[PDB]
């Protein structure tokens, strides 16, 4: 019987079996309920849609999320989704099935031990385990050693590794991701008279972000090229057939990353802190940490964003250092993927944790072996 | 068969209007077979009389029902 | 494998003559006669006036509450639980979809007779039971969903017992991969104007097509 | 056994079984008493006429309407009409017949209390239940999402429903329907000479309107065709045998639906006012509201009213999306049969208010149930 | 507070009546302290009538209406919106700020404008956001008797300052630099 993997990230759980080389669930994490009053007798039994069901009907719905910057604030709904991707969407038995869950890196311990407390007991799952986001974003690259920029919908964090071994001393977390930069676009917009207030809404200005946003090579000359011409101006149509357009925002949504100031955080560019994540490194291993840098995760999906990343990343490195940038076509995916090589692998099959191990140990028993 | 529904009411109307234009004929017949017998007899006398008044008052009702189909 | 494939057919077309007994092949049923009076819209289906619809209103409807009977039995038998009150929320709403077309094809019947086909010789009419047609196929999909899951999640419950469960002469197929990146193409170059990515809806022919017999 | 179906609007009203398809009941809701001296002796005793039988005495009575605006003015005439329907009209035993009643959005609450008393009081009927006719019209159109545009003789009033659930905040309520049409109608008719001041004038005056009346696509273009040419002169009857003729005044009398300024009135025309209560829903649902425009009542079955209201909407919309206009040919009788879809229905068997419940609440029973 | 007066009977429509209802809103209106506790003693008794008089002479009654109007600022899904409250937006920003200044910000809550007047508003504002501040801070808040004309007040302050001559938008810089000029400059 074939292993579940499961991708439950802040943005889209994405779930499959182990062996394959894509997930077979892809649908939004979130629950809605109705807000608004019922008249037609026998259309509002129904009291929660969630995922792709949810997003078909935000006109009469109020979206929340259960996760949000990694880590889990509502229990009761993380629990519905997990019922919707095992019976639903995968169409499978959750008894006899061991499942492989994914945390990030420096979240809180009591988090993932209400994770595998909720798996036994409730879904009575086999055997579980619980990897790391980073970890498993090398296996998909196909390599040992390099640094790992993975930055998704709740939190941006890296990780060295090299051969095989980790360097937990160097590992940065940064809790600014794809839902800050909607936030940012919604309160931007308001310089030319848009307004998204509802949570509704705020789903549409993210489409908006995904196919008018990039990145910009020089952020100066751009600023200087907005305003003499009208040449990197864009029209994006609303639902309701009215059309907007959209100046020099295009370029600074996404160049908030590499300056947290403008939306008021004292942290440093992602650009930096990758940086300093190397020169923590001992001064070895950094020749090939250089090379063999491995991004990962839809936010770093704008166009350009790879070309920016290289070019600051050489005004601080020595110009003797070779630097390079590793930004797979498939990176939104990498995660799962990963997952998968790790759950099928031949000498991974003996340090999933029984549910005979649970019952004498508690959920304590995952901190000492999952990692 | 969840709720009621109009078609089942119609067929029921329907059987009904074909058996209110049967029984006139019936009793049409039964007037004329009670007519033609030459024997009376004295239990038949207020039979009969019931049933011309009443086939009497159904054919002034069609006659009366038949002229509103026109202008 | 030419003599392995015929054992497949016959024990696909041995379920085809259930006499409607099983869930299943009720929505089935119910699934053909919905695209003939979705393709008469584009008149190219068995169905030629307005009067065909009518008919086909009635027949689609009828076999509604034989479907509420169905599910019924499972969700008594079912302990509540999560399934249970889902399985429940669309057999509310089969009975008001089912009982407004059989009300709403009454009324189209005795308009054609009053005023003549001209009243109804345009097709606006007759949309009007198309469209209850197909918002009660999608309650009737959702509702073998919410049955099978239940029947497979408590399939050896007690209560379960004596019952044609879907859990027992069914099985789901496995759900296909998802693309790992969406192809660019070159007509978004001629388009000015980006858009928001159409919802894709599902076909209740795709929905049903999923089930195979044991 | 059958529940009675009673919908009692300003004009006319409309009784029947639940689960039909048709009324059995429809007379003009006009209480009559006679004005003149009465010299032939048992003549004089009758007092007082409802319904049809007062329409035939126009000639030595008063009629006056119990109901103005959708709110019930003469508590005592209504009591007479009520009787009238359910034992001169249907005639049932009110004691074991539920009965449904409708009433008008955005009206006063003790409207509903009084009708309500009434109900178990006077007549004592077991169950009763109070609705909204803009509701009960996208019941009878084989529909759970649409706005409906419900004009009757008393209120025009705008309901945008979607997946069966209501948006109370969007509802707009106009108090202009046919009676002030018959109104304006007498009005501009005296330029030709003709005079109508009585009461039982009224009621010829609103036969002419429905008979020669109708919408004209443009008002500017076709005033221009009636002042050069006499080709839309027709020619009506009075009782009495004598002749009048209709100009202008047949196009003139239904433009005020769309220019309420011309009797005084403030307020916008029926067209943008639609176009308001559709602005001020949720974008996402704004798509499925411009089609799926459901219209109801007599006051719109003046011919070209759907052409002219589409040629409206679409002006003021955005040029990308689809208008569509819903006009049954059974308009007239929309709200009564969505009555019967839903007393007869299963699932609504458990919301009827019974006589035991208006024991132990009274009158308030209805806001917390019927709504 | 005009859709609200039709339940009685009342029906104001035009824009002239407009100016009606807000005269009738500024002086009977009021936010109640306890939300439901009004709900219940406006049913119990009719305590909570007034009366006010319109200009053709006619007298109007308005009972429950007084405290609900102001009420949708505390619950915006009256009115069909889905916002929070004024009382969780203005404890929402005070949380974005960093940690060492929240203390201070707890205390000097300031209001302004015309739409602070209402009876009782101060009351209601300091019992919502005590109940979810921690127990430990304080919570302040001013309402001085001028805040209708505080915007005004403080703008005559800033152009009377011996310090501010210089950040003026003289016409020959506007001559050179366009409109444009004020957003640089102007804040
Ligand atoms: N083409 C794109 N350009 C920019 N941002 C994107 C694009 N596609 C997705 N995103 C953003 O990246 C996020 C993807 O989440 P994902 O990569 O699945 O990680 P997680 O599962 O942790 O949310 C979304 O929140 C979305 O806002
Ligand atoms: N064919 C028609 N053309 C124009 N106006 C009509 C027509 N039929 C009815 N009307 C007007 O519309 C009104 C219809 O009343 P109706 O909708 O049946 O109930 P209610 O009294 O609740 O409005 C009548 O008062 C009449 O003046
Ligand atoms: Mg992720
Ligand atoms: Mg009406």
């Amino acid at each position: 019987t074939t292993a579940l993997v499961c991708d439950n990230g802040s943005g889209l759980v994405k779930a499959g079996f182990a062996g394959d080389d894509a997930p077979r669930a892809v649908f939004p994490s979130i629950v809605g309920r109705p807000r608004h009053q019922g008249v037609m007798v026998g259309m509002g039994q129904k009291d929660s849609y969630v995922g792709d069901e949810a997003q078909s009907k935000r006109g009469i719905l109020t979206l929340k999320y259960p996760i949000e910057h990694g880590i889990i604030t509502n229990w009761d709904d993380m629990e519905k989704i997990w019922h919707h991707t095992f019976y639903n969407e995968l169409r499978v038995a959750p008894e006899e099935h061991p499942t492989l869950l994914t945390e990030a890196p420096l979240n809180p311990k009591a988090n993932r031990e209400k994770m595998t407390q909720i798996m036994f007991e409730t879904f009575n799952v086999p055997a579980m385990y619980v990897a790391i986001q980073a970890v498993l974003s090398l296996y998909a690259s196909g390599r040992t050693t390099g640094i790992v920029l993975d930055s998704g919908d709740g939190v941006t964090h890296n990780v060295p590794i090299y051969e095989g071994y980790a360097l937990p001393h160097a590992i940065m977390r940064l809790d600014l991701a794809g839902r800050d930069l909607t936030d940012y676009l919604m309160k931007i917009l308001t310089e030319r008279g848009y307004s998204f207030v509802t949570t509704a809404e705020r789903e549409i200005v993210r489409d908006i972000k995904e196919k008018l946003c990039y990145v910009a090579l020089d952020f100066e000359n751009e600023m200087a090229t907005a305003a003499s011409s009208s040449s990197l101006e864009k029209s994006y149509e609303l639902p309701d057939g009215q059309v907007i357009t959209i100046g020099n925002e295009r370029f600074r949504c996404p160049e908030t990353l590499f300056q947290p100031s403008f939306i008021g955080m004292e942290s440093a560019g992602i650009h930096e802190t990758t940086y300093n994540s190397i020169m923590k490194c001992d001064i070895d291993i950094r020749k090939d940490l250089y090379a063999n840098n491995v991004m990962s995760g839809g936010t770093t999906m704008y166009p350009g964003i790879a070309d920016r990343m290289q070019k600051e990343i050489t005004a601080l490195a020595p110009s003797t250092m070779k630097i390079k940038i590793i930004a797979p076509p498939e990176r939104k995916y990498s995660v799962w993927i990963g997952g998968s090589i790790l759950a099928s692998l031949s000498t991974f099959q003996q340090m999933w944790i029984t549910k005979q191990e649970y019952d004498e140990a508690g959920p304590s028993i995952v901190h000492r072996k999952c990692f | 068969s969840l709720s009621p529904d109009p078609w089942k009411r119609d067929a029921r109307e329907k059987l009904e209007k074909q058996q209110q234009m049967h029984i006139v004929d019936m009793l049409s017949k039964e007037i004329h077979e009670l007519q033609n017998k030459v024997d009376r007899t004295a239990e038949e006398s207020d039979r009969l009389r019931k049933l011309m008044l009443e086939w009497q008052f159904q054919k002034r009702l069609q006659e009366s029902k038949q002229k509103d189909e026109d202008d | 494998s030419f003599q392995e494939e015929k054992s497949k057919l016959d024990a696909e077309v041995s379920k085809w003559d259930d006499s409607g007994n099983d869930i299943i092949v009720l929505a089935k049923q119910m699934c053909m006669i919905m695209m003939e009076m979705t393709d008469f819209t584009r008149g190219k289906g068995p169905l030629k006036n307005t009067s065909d619809v009518i008919s086909a209103a009635k027949k689609i409807a009828e076999a509604g509450s034989r479907m509420d009977k169905l599910g019924r039995t499972i969700a008594d038998h079912c302990p509540d639980s999560a399934c249970k009150q889902d399985l429940l929320a669309y057999l509310q709403r089969i009975a008001l979809y089912c009982h407004q077309l059989n009300i709403c094809s009454k009324v189209k019947a005795e308009v054609q007779n009053l005023g003549g086909e001209l009243v109804v010789s345009g097709v606006d009419s007759a949309m009007s039971l198309i469209q209850a047609a197909k918002n009660l196929m999608n309650a009737v999909v959702q509702t073998v969903k919410a049955s099978y899951v239940a029947s497979t999640k408590y399939q050896k419950s007690q209560g379960m017992a004596s019952l044609n469960l879907p859990a027992v002469s069914w099985k789901m197929k496995a759900p296909e991969k998802k693309p790992l990146v969406k192809r660019e193409k070159q007509d978004e170059t001629q388009t000015k104007i980006k858009r928001a990515s159409q919802k894709k809806h599902v076909n209740p022919v795709q929905a049903l097509s999923e089930f195979k017999a044991m």
